[PDB]
């Protein structure tokens, strides 16, 4: 009936502009079991003199909106309408539930019948400072089955 | 002023070659990935490969099709062998800031800017 465990992506650090750049650096969230929340930082453009000043999010409407395959296209859809019964928070922690404000966040429904696999990018590659290109940060969740 | 060009195309029978360019007016394109996609008319525009800064290919062209980059002519390239009809469409580039991005065995274009207004390809009999 409650809550009491959370999956967290955090790139605070693995997007700065670097001399390889720019990278995909990938962090997968494969889940199992009901009632899990999932949370997902990036850096914000400005928390850092340069190192974020391009950075850009898509979907710009996370987590209302993410990217999902459909056929052979990565398509912008509605979370609610892929997955029945999720709860998403208008705000976390009183700031907007976007990533404009560093966070997003949501929890997943006691089930789900089918397995579901969706992604958020936290794109600083356009982030360009002294020869070094930031990196493409990018989300899987992946949700088998379960309930 | 920064541009994509792409030209090349033409009318050619099955088994026949084009090589399409992607030519950049005013920026480097070797640093930015380069991909090429086409769009029949009427349906959703499709990967077809990608060149970074490895390389993308669809599986539907993978061995027929080959994407290379000619720093000096800034311009990129793709060679088209052994065409069948199924590869007719307007054929577009673009460049993308960040690496060729594949997820789940599609092209990401999302970081893709500067889009080209595309050459035609016809491939019949």
């Amino acid at each position: 009936a409650s809550t009491n465990k959370e999956y967290v992506c955090d790139f605070t650090d693995q997007l700065k502009p670097t001399e390889s750049g720019p990278k995909v650096k990938k962090c997968e969230v494969k889940v199992n079991e009901p009632l899990i929340k999932v949370k997902i930082i990036c850096p914000l453009k400005g928390s850092v003199e340069k190192l974020y000043d391009n950075i850009e999010y898509v979907p710009k409407k996370s987590p209302y909106v993410v990217l999902t395959k459909e056929e052979t296209k990565l398509k912008e859809k509605l979370l609610s309408k892929l997955i029945y019964g999720l709860l998403i928070s208008p705000t976390v922690n009183e700031k907007e539930n976007n990533f404009k404000e560093g966070v997003i966040e949501f929890t997943l429904p006691p089930v789900v019948h089918k397995a579901t696999v969706f992604y958020f990018i936290c794109d600083n590659s356009k982030t360009e400072d002294d020869n070094k290109k930031g990196n493409r940060g990018i989300v899987e969740v992946y949700v088998e089955p379960y309930g | 002023q920064v541009q994509l060009q792409e030209s090349g195309g033409g009318l050619v029978q099955p088994g026949g070659s084009l090589r399409l360019s992607c030519a950049a007016s005013g920026f480097t394109l070797d640093r930015y990935a380069i991909g090429w996609f086409r769009q029949a008319p009427g349906k959703e525009r499709e990967g077809v490969s990608c060149i970074s800064s490895s390389t993308y290919y669809a599986d539907s062209v993978k061995g027929r099709f080959t994407i290379s980059r000619d720093n000096a002519k800034n311009t990129v390239y793709l060679q088209m062998n052994s065409l069948k009809p199924e590869d007719t469409a307007v054929y577009y580039c673009a460049r993308d800031h960040g690496p060729c991005t594949v997820l789940a065995d599609i092209l990401y274009d999302y970081g893709m800017d500067y889009w080209g207004k595309g050459t035609q390809v016809t491939v019949s009999s």
